[PDB]
């Protein structure tokens, strides 16, 4: 149940 | 009195500003948005009523001495507590917002910038085809759900390549921990075989144009502020088999100059922060204008700036 | 073609205008923003290349050909799957909600009405302001979350009383998920003395007017259609005096649709309440009066002006 | 931690 963003989420 | 809508986790550009207001004889109101139910008093009357009053605690601030208005940062009840329901946070947090977002449109004097402009403005489609309109090259963009446009997209631009990116602000905290951020990225070739999630979110797509150098221009009123830096990880001038940068100053084209304030005059706003970046052969593309983009990072570092002063001097001489 | 921005569980309003802008000899296109992106294909093209394309099945829509774009109804992809992750489920409303507003924005033609001018008269606060600076009466208001200017507001009138109401539009969905939604609701002296709850959200109220009557005013350019209730909606003839005091009210903010609300006193004082941009008119038309308002929605959206 | 609105909540 994923959008498609999901696969370029970094972290800060 | 230049009423400041800001928030408690605002920087150090609200202080920069309120001591150059006080310093040219005018006072201001700092009015945390987040802070508000909870700790800020907010009276809002309409006819003829007692007038319009914000109250922090020993700070008092009558709406009809109101001369100018900072439209800074909107925070409308961070502060709300968390134990509270997330169904009523949810509606206390919009009516929160329709209400400061109706008080500033109802105060009269110098706005910067107005929110009807300001919201006029946040359309990152029409910033660039305005942009375009008025003669600045842009980047080829595609916002899309649509996978088999996005391949036809990405495949066209295939030499340099494309990026993507979120229309929208926000940071999904996973996990346990920490917040996680959608930054402008390279889509891959992997990544153009999982194109299935379009159908739940669209995202913005962008020709990744090769740059020499970005420019961050920062315009009060009619004075542009133009900062550049040399972001080649390859330098082809400095190039050497054998063998820092920073912020500066740079003068634009008097015909970029010209055209951005161009943009700005058809938008109707007096700030501006203002993405561009120069190709090797010198060719300008217009990225994007964030009507309440930051300043103080090329005030108080190179090519430190004096853009503090001058919004104050706008706020407080209105025209 | 008139590009119509509604969703798919919208009422009967939306074939009616379609139906009159085919009669007319016009097409038009159907965008439910609910059935984004889940089903509907939107391509927006910035740059050198395309404008637009709006997919539906085998209805395809390319924005070259908009002429006017009714701004009806904006659902942003609330037929998302509820399955979905909340934390992502929240960030793709948003994420479409901006698509489509910035598609909206860009295109050129008529538009009834433009974002601009509907975000602009949003403001219940700028309506109530606007309307007195031409003449018009309008009810005492307080938005606040300050319990003491709070009771002084309902001391001061104390006579008729007081109301609340929230500027926002909502619905807690109960455990058994029933719907409950805050209405227009007098505040009590029980009320009063319970109202540190105004610390975690304010309230807008009002100066609660005896009325004889309440008026339902639905303007489609300057064609205005007046509708009266006593508290089975009647025709009613405004005094021209109030006519042209709405219509300088719609030009300020630039509309040429609004639903209006308004009250008459016993002793005939026509007080205004609320503009509504994007308010409804179906029931004035199917039901009594039976105002042919699709009609002049339909021919101000096929002859631009 | 209930805000003010509660109060006012009816039945659609």
């Amino acid at each position: 149940a994923l959008p498609f963003f999901a696969r370029f989420l970094s972290v800060s | 009195t230049v009423l400041i809508v800001t928030f408690s986790r605002d920087n150090e550009s609200i202080p920069l500003v309120i001591k150059a207001i006080e310093a040219m004889g005018k006072k201001a109101f700092r009015f945390d948005t987040d802070r508000f139910p909870t700790e800020v008093k907010v009276d809002l009357y309409s006819g003829g009523q007692k007038g319009g009053i914000i109250t922090d605690g020993d700070q008092k601030l009558e709406l009809k001495e109101v001369s100018a208005v900072w439209y800074r940062r909107m925070r409308y009840g961070l502060k709300l507590p968390d134990g509270m329901d997330s169904q009523f946070r949810e509606a206390s947090l919009k009516e929160c917002r329709l209400s400061i977002r109706g008080m500033i449109a109802s105060l009269s004097g110098f706005h910067l910038d107005p929110i009807a402009k300001v919201d006029h403005a946040n359309h990152k489609q029409l910033q660039l085809q305005v942009a375009r309109q008025l003669g600045l090259l842009i980047p080829g963009t595609l916002t899309s759900n649509n996978p088999e446009a996005v391949k036809q997209f990405a495949q066209e631009f295939e030499a340099t390549g494309i990026v993507t990116k979120m229309l929208s602000q926000f940071a999904i905290y996973g996990d346990k921990q920490e917040e996680m951020v959608v930054f402008t990225s390279p889509v891959t070739k992997e990544d153009l075989d999982n194109l299935e999630g379009l159908q739940f979110c669209p995202m913005t797509f962008q020709e990744n144009i090769p740059k020499a150098l970005e420019l961050r221009i920062t315009i009060v009123g009619e004075q542009i502020f133009t900062a550049a830096i040399n972001s080649q990880q390859l330098d082809g001038a400095i190039y050497d088999w054998r063998k820092h940068q920073q912020w500066q100053p740079y003068d634009l084209p008097k015909t970029i100059e010209k055209q951005l304030l161009e943009l700005m005059k058809y938008f109707g706003l007096n700030y501006g922060a203002i993405d561009m970046i120069v190709t090797p052969d010198e060719r300008y593309i217009f990225l994007e204008i964030n009507p309440v983009g930051e300043f103080f990072w090329l005030e108080l570092y190179p090519p430190y700036f004096p853009i503090s002063q001058a919004i104050a001097e706008i706020l407080v001489n209105s025209a």
